[PDB]
């Protein structure tokens, strides 16, 4: 059947203000003066190869429909390539609107298990991309040291990551647990 | 105060404010810094809504110009200094040396049939080429021709065939000084160049044209004969896209304003194109359309029921040229949710209105103030629309900002009004 | 002229050629590149800007910090590594109270963020600071080369804030390619995004390979040689990307992706093994 | 107020093109102010209550005159009014008198149902009543809006064919005050 | 993978003129004339308990989707209850 009561209408259940006053308060307030013209989607390259609609996320940012927003998947199909903004008649600042939808999203546990290895990886080494034995010996082989002057060198210095880590509580964003060094 | 008055430019605005001032009894002057009269209305094909040809209304009122006793017409020149105030303006104009004889040429036009050198048209706006010697179109007042010395190169064979001695290379620009008691200034405007807007790609992309460039093209007397063809091969387009707001309500431009006829005209040349050319495919990429006039919304209706015109809601994203020269127009479809790349053999751009070339040195020279959109301000935005803050000078036309031929004339009638009461009263 | 060098994740750990080029053709032109020690990910904006933006400025003030130390501006090479840390810049620099709080993080680290040193891409220094004609000076192999420039999202965007070059239609990067000898060819949707920014690529493979195929196949049909690149998680992203599609799609595109620096050196006689070839996976 | 209770709404909206632009009631001209003035109302409630919560459904924003725009952007960016593009369908008016607005939202393509304390209508403009008498008294022809005709639309806006009589303001035609005041000095 | 390189663009393959044409031709001529405003969608009991949008079929009418309405499911929720054509400002 086609029947389904609640997702064909949107009522006030579905609308949550302070949501928006969240975003607008931590510096996506332009969403306001969005006039819905279409330019940002017709720029997006994602919108062209995915359901992602760059206008409807800014026109629900608008409206309230937080639910709508931080459980979609197509929310994280943005590159951030800022080609919509750098259009936009009206000047909104949609690559904030959508970082700050994503913060939102990622608080509420819409975190992709690669994104969270990433994390994990720069919690254990400092780098989103840890090198590897490979890259040691080519560094080794081309007049580099055999690791860079890097988090990898230096253990205060991942240290001092880590206490920022820590200091924000990305580590329990992500569910990091020290005490295994795992997810 | 003195009961003479000067008109600034020589528009639709302006010619009808220079006749309801002549036949009120006053003597006025007009001054048109281009070589003929008629403004931008000249140049337009018809006029929406009614599809009315604009020169066969516009030409008599020229001819009344040009014959009128209680008109002094001076084209070709420009206002160099005013100075003093309401009732006593002292004027100084320089009239530029057309180098041809006014009282002389019959405008009969055999010196351009032997003129050897071509130039660009400047009442073709850059699709239209004339002789270095030319008038500017058959309705000209005062018919009469003009060289332009940047691309003569005196081989004389004007000066051979004139019959009337009416060349003169020798010519120099005169001073002239007049004593006025009020100004109404009815400059006009100028078409926003859309070359800054690099995703469009006019002056890249070969079929990308403008809508008054459509408008001379569309004119049977137009520099193609009023036909619609493609700048690259001379064939008439099957597909055509119209993009609104193209210069208009555009921040990354600083253009936060409406240019107020770009939907109407551009629906008007929709249905010319498709009365031209029944078979064409003609679609309107717009965000609003702006049919607010007396009986826009039903040339609305009209251009979507009668002729067939698509209307998609969409502020295009690109215009992407093929390497066949076809155009492909990127852009959301906002009521279908979706992108679309469609392929067009013809985009116009709908420019919007800007501030005339040396708009700012009249304005200096005068004295005026301006509003944020660029154009004259008036003394009150609701109560004195024709009126400025500089006592005995008033504004009229699109001078004030955009607007379309009807509202033109009835803010010229009323700044002739407004100009003559002073007059009237003497004191 | 001395100047930090920030090292980023990928060049370091996957593609060391393009930093040992960068260290031989900055010292070629006299300019004292400064090791920025215990430096670490700027941190990568696509994952950590779209989880936590205290995190991200936090992390990249750290970054930023450290060359402060050394009182010289940051130089980087990788558009996503100069978007971090250029974003986080300004937004400190312009806002009191985020620089409180991101200063009351970094305390227990035993550090404060000052606002007193710029954060300047390698594109940008090689053409303001060193300019055309000495670049051209030192070029002694003219190239013969028809190359495709990937611009990335991140260098010249958002402009507003970066004001570098027009982002519609750049010239910076085709001219310094160009006094090497070789030539920038035009291809569709040059200025089109390579699809692994954002976090797309660790969160949507095929949609990044979608974007990294259609950039492919506009760069083939205009004929190039080669793709060269400002940004190394373009660069991972197309070299990649291209054995990924490959073997997904079976599409052979065998277009060898090069890095600025790495073209760079080519054009000024550098040794071979220094530009550590080896590291691609497609074949140069 | 509200006219149920003598108290302030917290919510009100406002629905553009009613009585114009509808082929249902043989009106299917622009009524040319309703945007405007709908607009400034709804500026004026936010400056007067600014806790209320305004919202507007509109079909275009033909915001088209001088310094129209930049009102249209003020309405959003200064006094967050929300634009709703989509006609109404219907007005309900619920047992505890609050009206529920049951419209499309087209720019999102789904349907809403939304609570509000009090509904304006846009209503457009229409000829006086008793006009009929006066234009047969005087002999003058109306165009098809029913508003008085001019003599020619592009060249003669405050004449009409018959000499001597002329027309001056909404008499012509739905406009603005200054549209009018420059209608009323031309045909002086 | 949310990847999909058909459904997400409208290009000339997806529009067939003969099918719009064919339409027009066999009573639906006002379909030309809809303005998008929204009321048919509004009014519609079946729009808003299924994913039926009227307001969309009369425009993928009118560009020429025949294959995204002939296929669609949701074409088959209209009880033809005509309230959408009574409300409708334009006639269609
Ligand atoms: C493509 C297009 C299509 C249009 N179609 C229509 C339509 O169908 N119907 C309609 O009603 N309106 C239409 N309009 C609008 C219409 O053109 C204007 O409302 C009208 O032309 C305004 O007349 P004007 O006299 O105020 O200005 P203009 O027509 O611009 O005339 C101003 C005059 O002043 C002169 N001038 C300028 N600067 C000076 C100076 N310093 N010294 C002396 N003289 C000077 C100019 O050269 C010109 O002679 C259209 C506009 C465009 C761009
Ligand atoms: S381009 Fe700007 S104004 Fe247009 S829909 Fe996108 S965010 Fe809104
Ligand atoms: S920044 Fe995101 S939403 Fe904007 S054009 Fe790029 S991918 Fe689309
Ligand atoms: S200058 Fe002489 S030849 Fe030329 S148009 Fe005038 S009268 Fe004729
Ligand atoms: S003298 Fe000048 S205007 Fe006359 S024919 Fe020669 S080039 Fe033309
Ligand atoms: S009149 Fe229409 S096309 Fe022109 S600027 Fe206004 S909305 Fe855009
Ligand atoms: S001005 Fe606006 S509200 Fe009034 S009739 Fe026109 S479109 Fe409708
Ligand atoms: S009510 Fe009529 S004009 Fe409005 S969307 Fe429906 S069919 Fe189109
Ligand atoms: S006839 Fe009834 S069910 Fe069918 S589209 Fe119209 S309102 Fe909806």
């Amino acid at each position: 059947t086609l029947l389904q009561r609640e997702e064909n209408i949107i009522r006030k259940g579905n609308i949550d203000k302070e949501f928006s006053e969240k975003i607008k308060a931590a510096g996506g307030d332009s969403l306001e003066y969005c006039f819905q013209c279409g330019t940002c989607t017709g720029s997006c390259p994602s919108g062209r190869r995915t359901p992602y609609r760059v206008r409807q996320i800014i026109r629900k940012a608008n409206v309230g429909l937080k639910d709508e927003i931080i459980s979609d998947p197509t929310l994280w199909m943005c590159t951030t390539c800022y080609s919509c903004q750098e259009r936009c008649p009206r000047k909104v600042k949609i690559v904030d609107v959508v970082k700050l939808a994503r913060n939102e999203a990622a608080k509420a546990g819409f975190m992709a298990p690669a994104h969270k290895a990433v994390g994990s990886f720069v919690i254990k080494t400092g780098h989103g991309v840890p090198i590897n034995d490979a890259t040691m010996e080519l560094r080794k082989a081309v007049g580099l040291g055999e690791l860079p002057p890097t988090t990898h060198q230096f253990p205060e210095a991942l240290e001092e990551v880590q206490k920022i880590i820590k200091a924000t509580g990305f580590d329990q964003l992500i569910g990091y647990n020290w005490e295994t060094g795992e997810l | 105060v003195d009961d003479k008055a000067l008109v600034i430019g020589g528009g639709v605005a302006g010619i009808q404010a220079a006749l309801d001032l002549a036949d009120m009894g006053f003597k006025t002057y007009m001054v048109e810094k281009r070589p003929s009269i008629s403004g931008r209305m000249g140049q337009l094909d018809k006029t929406f809504p009614t599809l009315d040809c604009s020169m066969c209304i516009l030409a008599p009122k020229m001819v009344d110009v040009g014959k009128h006793d209680n008109i002094e017409l001076i084209t070709y020149a420009e206002v160099k200094e005013v100075d003093g105030y309401i009732g006593n303006f002292k004027v100084k104009i320089e009239k530029k040396p057309r180098y041809i004889d006014e009282e002389l040429c019959t405008g009969c036009g055999s010196c351009v049939e032997v003129c050897p050198i071509e130039m660009p048209n400047y009442f073709d706006e850059g699709i239209g080429m004339t002789k270095a010697v030319y008038i500017p179109f058959p309705q000209a007042v005062p018919l009469c021709a003009t060289i332009d010395k940047d691309y003569c190169i005196e081989c004389m064979l004007c000066d051979e065939v004139c019959e009337r001695g009416a060349v003169k290379h020798d010519q120099e620009p005169e001073e002239i000084e007049i004593e006025v008691g009020t100004i109404i200034v009815a400059t006009g405007y100028d078409a926003y160049d859309p070359t800054e807007k690099l995703e469009y790609g006019y002056g890249r992309h070969t079929n990308v044209i403008t809508g008054l460039e459509l408008e001379r093209m569309i004119n049977a007397s137009g520099p193609t004969d009023g036909k619609v063809l493609k700048p690259s091969d001379g064939e008439k387009p099957k597909r055509v896209a119209f993009i609104h707001c193209v210069g208009s309500r555009d921040e990354q431009i600083g253009k936060p304003y409406c240019s107020r006829v770009c939907c109407m005209y551009i629906m008007k040349n929709a249905q010319l194109i498709k009365d031209k050319m029944p078979d064409t495919e003609v679609t309107l990429y717009y965000m609003d359309i702006r049919a607010f006039g007396k009986g826009f919304e039903e040339f609305y209706k009209r251009s979507q029921e009668k002729y067939g015109i698509k209307f998609i809601r969409g502020r295009p994203a690109e215009v992407i040229e093929n390497p066949d020269l076809t155009l492909t127009v990127r852009s959301e479809d906002t009521l279908l949710g979706k992108v679309t790349e469609y392929d067009y053999d013809m985009v116009v751009l709908g420019v919007g209105l800007v501030p005339p070339e040396g708009a700012e040195t009249l304005r200096q020279t005068i004295g005026l103030s301006k509003s944020a959109d660029g154009f004259l301000m008036e003394a009150h935005p609701k109560l004195r629309p024709v009126d400025t803050l500089t006592d005995g000078v008033y504004l009229a036309g699109v001078a004030q900002g955009p607007k379309d031929i009807p509202d033109a004339v009835a803010q010229a009638s009323g700044a002739a009004a407004r100009a003559a009461i002073p007059m009237v009263k003497g004191e | 002229m001395e100047i930090a060098y920030f090292l980023g994740c990928i060049m370091n750990n996957r593609y060391p050629g393009i930093e040992k080029a960068t260290r031989v053709l900055f010292d070629k032109l006299g300019i004292e590149l400064k090791d920025m020690e215990g430096a670490s990910c700027c941190p990568a904006p696509g994952v950590f800007g779209s989880f936590d933006k205290t995190t991200w400025a936090a992390i990249a003030a750290r970054n930023i910090t450290i060359a402060e130390d050394m009182g010289a501006d940051i130089m980087t090479e990788c558009n996503g590594c100069f978007g971090s840390l250029f974003e986080t810049n300004h937004l400190l620099k312009e806002d009191e109270e985020m620089k409180a709080k991101i200063n009351e993080i970094l305390k227990e680290t035993g550090r404060e963020y000052k606002g007193e040193v710029n954060v300047r891409h390698f594109a940008e220094v090689l053409y303001n600071d060193v300019g055309l004609d000495k670049l051209s000076e030192l070029v002694e192999k003219p190239l013969n080369l028809n190359v495709a420039v990937h611009y990335g999202c991140h260098f010249l965007k958002p402009s507003d804030e970066i004001n570098i070059d027009n982002p519609e239609r750049p010239t910076i990067l085709d001219e310094i390619v160009e006094v090497t000898g070789a030539k920038s060819v035009e291809y569709k949707d040059k200025m089109m995004c390579c699809g692994a920014g954002g976090g797309v690529r660790s969160r949507d493979l095929d949609v990044a390979l979608d974007f990294t195929r259609e950039k492919l196949t506009n760069m083939k049909e205009a004929g190039v040689d080669a793709i060269v690149n400002v940004c190394p998680f373009c660069h991972l992203q197309f070299d990649v990307g291209q054995m990924e599609i490959k073997d997904k799609f079976g599409e052979e595109f065998d277009i060898p992706v090069l890095h600025l620096a790495q073209l760079l050196g080519l054009a000024m006689g550098l040794p071979k093994e220094d530009l550590v070839v080896d590291a691609h996976q497609v074949c140069v």
